[PDB]
């Protein structure tokens, strides 16, 4: 959903 | 054993340049983000900015950007905060903090800072090192008997914190608090420190407080008197 | 964008369920994730609950967070208050993903009665006028819970200039004490019949006075 999808784009790295 | 480990406290004037660093162990250092605390003396938390030590990537908040570098030395597991000109306004305590969690573009995925570095106090003033004078806080010598009178000493114009002082050469100690310092706006500290005694024995007993200020190895015993 | 409001002070008794709410200004606050920070005092702060909800593996089971979207704030609730959970507060969230803070909230445990502060006040000493300055000092102690606010007067105007003032420090009984400074220039300090310090706490003031004659 869009608060969990938020802070992907914010903090991912592989 | 994960470790954020910061670098020790600094003391600094306007103008000059500062790079302090937060060390981590225990952990891939490439793999979590490392953020930026700021805590102003007597204030709240304020977000500086944060950095992935993989590839330097690096956010900053608005309030900070370009007023403050932050860098990352991913060969030595250490990340950066850096200034070219400090101000008198940068007086903070400085904490470092890993953002850890589950890093998965998944439902399962999760971000939030579960390690901190035990900060680093940057103290910038205009002030070099200075040994203080002390000045007494005498009680009146027609006090009630059967009552008791409250003397100190001020300890002014000192920098940098901290000072020590005593009663007596340690003899006195009951009812005796010495406060907090006090920040002046020329950047120099002053404190007080008293003692609650009882009048009857003001016309017999000798008061002396000790004060000792290591930085500038001063030390000084000031006798206080009864005024009239 | 917006901002995060706390209570400024929140107080109880052990055993309570007390909360801290976190009101956004602008914006739903459900549209992005709400953190909560516990800072003691002179220690690092550490996360207490995370993604509105979550809860960290060593924090206590008592730690709790919720999201009101009527009153377009978040709470972090505490069940059962232990002594160990007295500390600054602080909810965080995101703006353009730059990290958004909460102004803080003081938790105190009421651990102890009500104790009124002693006063004290000192005016300049001779020795201090001979230096050319004067500084009234006004020491606070044995005050339960730690928080008073100073206030002082002029004959019966009030004065905040030059006014410099510590945060309390706890004592070897677990009581505060506290200190206030007034700077004058030795004309100011004889061009008044007197001065006082006047420090209230919980509501009721206990106050000393001072006269250069």
């Amino acid at each position: 959903r869009d608060k969990k999808q938020k802070v992907h784009a914010l903090f991912y790295k592989a | 054993e994960v470790q954020l480990v910061q670098s020790g406290a600094e003391v600094k004037k306007p103008g000059e340049s500062l790079k302090i660093s937060c060390k981590g162990s225990g952990y891939s250092f490439t793999s979590y983000w490392i953020g930026w605390v700021r805590q102003m003396p007597g204030k709240g938390l304020e977000w500086m900015g944060i950095i992935y030590p993989g590839d330097s990537d690096t956010r900053y908040s608005p309030s900070f950007q370009g007023q403050v570098t932050i860098s990352a030395d991913k060969s030595i597991s250490t990340a950066y905060l850096q200034w070219s000109s400090l101000k008198a306004s940068d007086t903070a305590m400085y904490y470092c903090a890993r953002l850890g969690g589950r890093y998965y573009y998944d439902s399962s995925g999760y971000y939030y800072f579960d390690y901190w570095g035990q900060g680093t106090l940057v103290t910038v003033s205009s002030a070099s090192t200075k040994g203080p004078s002390v000045f007494p806080l005498a009680p009146s010598s027609k006090s009630t008997s059967g009552g008791t009178a409250a003397l100190g000493c001020l300890v002014k114009d000192y920098f940098p914190e901290p000072v020590t002082v005593s009663w007596n050469s340690g003899a006195l100690t009951s009812g005796v608090h010495t406060f907090p310092a006090v920040l002046q706006s020329s950047g120099l500290y002053s404190l007080s420190s008293v003692v609650t005694v009882p009048s009857s024995s003001l016309g017999t007993q000798t008061y002396i407080c000790n004060v000792n200020h290591k930085p500038s190895n001063t030390k000084v015993d000031k006798r206080v008197e009864p005024k009239s | 964008n917006f901002m995060l409001t706390q209570p400024h002070s929140v107080s109880e008794s052990p055993g309570k369920t007390v909360t801290i709410s976190c009101t956004r200004s602008s914006g739903s606050i459900a549209s992005n994730y709400v953190q909560w920070y516990q800072q003691r005092p002179g220690s690092s702060p550490t996360t207490v609950i995370y993604e509105d909800n979550q809860r960290p593996s060593g924090v206590p089971d008592r730690f709790s967070g919720s999201i009101d979207s009527s009153s377009n704030s978040a709470s972090l609730t505490i069940s059962g208050l232990k002594t160990e959970d007295e500390a600054d507060y602080y909810c965080q969230s995101y703006d353009s993903s730059s990290w958004v803070f909460g102004g803080g909230t003081k938790l105190t445990v009421l651990g102890q009665p009500k104790a009124a502060p002693s006063v004290t006040l000192f005016p300049p000493s001779s020795e201090e006028l001979q230096a050319n300055k004067a500084t009234l000092v006004c020491l606070i102690s044995d005050f339960y819970p730690g928080a008073v606010t100073v206030a002082w007067k002029a004959d019966s105007s009030p004065v905040k200039a030059g006014v410099e003032t510590t945060t309390p420090s706890k004592q070897s009984n677990n009581k505060y004490a506290a200190s206030s400074y007034l700077s004058l220039t030795p004309e100011q300090w004889k061009s008044h019949r007197s001065y006082s310090c006047q420090v209230t706490h919980e509501g009721s003031t206990v106050e000393k006075t001072v006269a250069p004659t």
